[PDB]
């Protein structure tokens, strides 16, 4: 679009990213910092430049927009930041939340790791026949 | 400045998304309900798939004196 | 399960060990005593696909995960588009 | 004026694809396609139905009257209708049970005009079932029918051909 | 009338299929 033109992450064309299923459902988008005008690599096959603004490129699906790291941290910078856009608002605050850099401690959140019994002798197969009264819905 | 021609008629320009043809020939409601039954579409199709398709196949296969396979 | 592939081990230390894997694994959740004291097997897994890049590196000493999830979204396979 | 429009990948942002080159968005083409259901929904789907039914109609003749199973027919019921007044029928409900992937149940009547449209978020759907009926209803009377001024037209024919 | 038993290959091999490829597009929706 143009009458509102708010860009940041230079490109020109491409038959790569975003298409019909990013309106009709979910969106996904990455943002970042940078020093002085440098030419990058890109998801979807292409390649462009930087300088600033928000430095806020929008991306099809979130496996796509963290790869700016799997190389876009072999090119300096603490700060890179992707969220989740809808067609209307929030719940799922993607790189928002608490702390960041998957390998620190504030809280514990989810995970667990065990099931009922642990990795031990599950030569014990599947137990009860699935029946609505004995704790196997987890 | 002559080839500064002040863009020999700007145009306005961008014609538009605006308006480079009127529309569709006035031929219409010359079919109003004319051919309805898909213009009474109010529960159908089951009717046209026994009917039409029992007469693209009833007489369609049968024949009174072969002209065989 | 809905994503349930066990990569657990016993060290759950993550230095020169394992990090790789699109989003899924925001761990370092130190359980009150396991050496380099960071533990378990996952965080909130309702986010990403089905790798086994999950092990490939840093032990699971048993199995190692793969696809087993069945109940499988789309954001859970690249292609809901 | 410029090198090629104000030079652009898409309408605007270059993170959607389409790579608007020619064969995509040259005023040379994009106009040869918008009295019809390309950019904007003229009148309802009602009428477009038969220009669609019919044009596609009197096709499928020489295809199955000059390439027919045992071809070049000496049967007064071929060089036209014959059977093919079957394709339009095998597909004039190949459609209706796709307009069951459309429901959304209404009745506004806005094929008359108001304030220079947009139909706005006109993309995505925003054409309910009671629309896709009056089209695939225009299809039957466009298909079957469009098959006969094929057939009905004698055949004054050009041919050879080498 | 003479020689006419040809309806139990379309009603089956042809029309019965029409029904279900239509109908059973109930797997998509109904
Ligand atoms: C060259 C030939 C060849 C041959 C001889 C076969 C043979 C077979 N294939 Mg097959 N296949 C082929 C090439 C071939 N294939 C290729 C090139 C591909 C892709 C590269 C496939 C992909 C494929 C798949 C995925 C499968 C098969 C399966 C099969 C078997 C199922 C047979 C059957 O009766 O289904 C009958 C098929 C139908 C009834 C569906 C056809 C529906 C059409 C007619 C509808 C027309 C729509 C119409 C316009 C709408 C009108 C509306 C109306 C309905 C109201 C059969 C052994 C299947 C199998 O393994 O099952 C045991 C299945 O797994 N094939
Ligand atoms: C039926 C065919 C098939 C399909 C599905 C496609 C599909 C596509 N082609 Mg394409 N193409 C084809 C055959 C096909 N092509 C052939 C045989 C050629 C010749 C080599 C091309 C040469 C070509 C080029 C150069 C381009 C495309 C492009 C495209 C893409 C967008 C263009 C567009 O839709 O503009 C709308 C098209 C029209 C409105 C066509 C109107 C022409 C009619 C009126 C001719 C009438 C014939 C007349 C009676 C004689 C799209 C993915 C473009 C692309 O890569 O993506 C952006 C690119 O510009 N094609
Ligand atoms: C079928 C597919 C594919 C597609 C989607 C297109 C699409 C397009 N081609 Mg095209 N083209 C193709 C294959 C394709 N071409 C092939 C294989 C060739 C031979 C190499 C060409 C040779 C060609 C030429 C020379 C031109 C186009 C042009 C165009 C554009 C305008 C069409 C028009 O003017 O309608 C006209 C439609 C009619 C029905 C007119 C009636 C024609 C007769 C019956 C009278 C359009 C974007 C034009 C263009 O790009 O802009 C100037 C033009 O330059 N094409
Ligand atoms: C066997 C056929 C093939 C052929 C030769 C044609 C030929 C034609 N189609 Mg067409 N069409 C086809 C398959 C075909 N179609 C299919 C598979 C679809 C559905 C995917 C359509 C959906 C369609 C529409 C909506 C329209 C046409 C239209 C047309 C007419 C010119 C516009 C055009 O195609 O620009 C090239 C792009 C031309 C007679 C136009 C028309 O007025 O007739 C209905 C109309 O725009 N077609
Ligand atoms: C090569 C073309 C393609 C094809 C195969 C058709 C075919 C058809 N058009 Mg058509 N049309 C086209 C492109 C096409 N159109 C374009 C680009 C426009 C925009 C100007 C129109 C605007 C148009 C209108 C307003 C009408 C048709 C109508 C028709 C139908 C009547 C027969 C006729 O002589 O047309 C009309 C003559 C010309 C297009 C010349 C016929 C099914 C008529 C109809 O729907 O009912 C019979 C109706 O009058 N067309
Ligand atoms: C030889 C036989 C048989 C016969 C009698 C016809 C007859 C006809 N075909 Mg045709 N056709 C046939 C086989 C046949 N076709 C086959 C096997 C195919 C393969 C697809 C076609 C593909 C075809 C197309 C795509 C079109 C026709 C068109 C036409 C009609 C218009 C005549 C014309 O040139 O416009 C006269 C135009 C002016 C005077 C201007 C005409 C009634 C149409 C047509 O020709 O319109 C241009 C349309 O273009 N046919
Ligand atoms: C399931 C069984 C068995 C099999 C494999 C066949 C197979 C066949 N029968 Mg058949 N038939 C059967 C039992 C069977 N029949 C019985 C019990 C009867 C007496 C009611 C008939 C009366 C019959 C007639 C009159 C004809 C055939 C014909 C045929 C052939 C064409 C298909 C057809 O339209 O059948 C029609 C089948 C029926 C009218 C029987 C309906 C009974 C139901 C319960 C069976 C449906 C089971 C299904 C698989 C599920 C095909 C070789 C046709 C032929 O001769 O072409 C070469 C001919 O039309 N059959
Ligand atoms: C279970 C099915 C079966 C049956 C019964 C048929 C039957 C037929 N096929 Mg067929 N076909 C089949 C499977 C079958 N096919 C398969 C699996 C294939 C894939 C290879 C084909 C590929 C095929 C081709 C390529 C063709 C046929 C054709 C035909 C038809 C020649 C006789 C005929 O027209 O019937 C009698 C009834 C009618 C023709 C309808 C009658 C319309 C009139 C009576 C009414 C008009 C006035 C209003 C016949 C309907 C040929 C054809 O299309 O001819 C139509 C030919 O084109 N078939
Ligand atoms: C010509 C004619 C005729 C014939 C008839 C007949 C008898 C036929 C047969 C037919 C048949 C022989 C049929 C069968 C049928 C069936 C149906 C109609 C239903 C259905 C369906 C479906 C398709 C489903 C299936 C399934 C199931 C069960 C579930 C899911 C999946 C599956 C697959 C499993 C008569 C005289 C009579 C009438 C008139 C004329
Ligand atoms: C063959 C009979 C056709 C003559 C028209 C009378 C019956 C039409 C069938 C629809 C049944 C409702 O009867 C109706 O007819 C008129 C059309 O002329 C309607 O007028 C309108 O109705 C619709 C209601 O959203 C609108 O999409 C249209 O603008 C118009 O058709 C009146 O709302 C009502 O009187
Ligand atoms: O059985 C096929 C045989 O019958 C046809 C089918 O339309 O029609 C006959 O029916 C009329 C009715 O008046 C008779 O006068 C005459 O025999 C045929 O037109 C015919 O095509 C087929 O030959
Ligand atoms: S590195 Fe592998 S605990 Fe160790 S095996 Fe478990 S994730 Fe960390
Ligand atoms: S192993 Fe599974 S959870 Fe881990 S990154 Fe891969 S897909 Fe995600």
């Amino acid at each position: 679009e143009l009458d509102p033109n708010t860009p940041s992450p230079i490109f020109a064309g491409s038959t790569g990213g975003l298409l019909r299923k990013a309106q009709v459902e979910e969106f996904y988008v990455i943002t970042w910092e940078s020093p002085k005008e440098q030419i990058f690599e890109m998801p979807t096959g292409g390649a462009a430049i930087m300088r600033e603004g928000p430095n806020l490129l929008k991306l099809a699906r979130k496996e796509q927009c963290l790869a700016l790291g799997t190389r876009l941290r072999s090119k300096y910078k603490i700060k890179y930041q992707f969220y989740r856009v809808f067609p209307s608002g929030e719940v799922q605050y993607l790189h928002p939340k608490d702390g960041v850099y998957p390998e620190k401690v504030n809280p514990g959140r989810q995970g667990v790791g065990l099931n009922m019994r642990s990795i031990g002798k599950n030569v014990s197969p599947i137990e009860v026949k699935f029946t609505g009264k004995q704790p196997y819905d987890l | 400045d002559l080839e500064d021609i002040a863009n020999t008629t700007g145009q306005w320009d961008v014609y538009g998304s605006d308006a480079p043809s009127p529309y569709n020939s006035l031929q219409s409601k010359f079919f109003e309900t004319f051919a309805a039954p898909f213009t009474k579409r109010g529960l159908l199709l089951k009717f046209l798939i026994l009917g039409g398709g029992s007469l693209l196949t009833y007489v369609s296969a049968n024949a009174p004196q072969d002209v065989l396979p | 399960m809905s994503h349930s592939v066990k990569i657990y081990d016993t060290c759950i230390g993550c230095t020169q060990c394992v990090r790789a894997c699109p989003t899924d694994v925001l761990e370092m959740i130190p359980w009150g005593g396991c050496k380099a004291k960071q533990i378990a097997s996952a965080p909130r897994t309702e986010d990403c696909v089905g790798c086994k890049r999950c092990e490939s590196a840093c032990p699971t000493d048993f199995l190692s995960v793969r696809v087993y999830l069945w109940h499988e979204t789309t954001r859970s396979m690249g292609l809901a588009y | 004026k410029p090198t090629y429009q104000v030079i652009q990948p898409l309408n605007g942002d270059p993170f959607i694809g389409g790579l608007e080159t020619p064969v995509t968005s040259s005023p040379l083409i994009a106009w040869y396609l918008s009295n019809l259901p390309a950019y904007r929904t003229a009148v309802n789907p009602l009428l477009r139905g038969v220009e669609v039914g019919l044009a596609h109609g009197f096709l499928l003749v020489g295809p199955f009257v000059k390439a027919g199973p045992l071809r070049n027919t000496e049967y007064a019921g071929a060089a036209g209708s014959l059977a093919a007044a079957g394709l339009v029928v095998i597909l004039s409900m190949c459609l209706t049970m796709y307009g069951i992937a459309s429901f959304k149940e209404g009745e506004p009547s806005i094929a008359p005009a108001l304030t220079l449209t947009g139909r706005k978020k006109q993309p995505d759907q925003l054409q309910s079932a009671d629309g896709w009926a009056k089209f695939t209803g225009g299809f039957f009377f466009g298909g079957v029918s469009g098959v006969t001024w094929a057939c009905f037209l004698m055949y004054v024919l050009d041919l050879p051909y080498y | 009338m003479i020689n006419l038993p040809s309806l139990f290959v379309p009603l089956v091999g042809l029309l019965f299929p029409a029904v279900a490829m239509a109908s059973l597009f109930l797997h998509v929706e109904k």
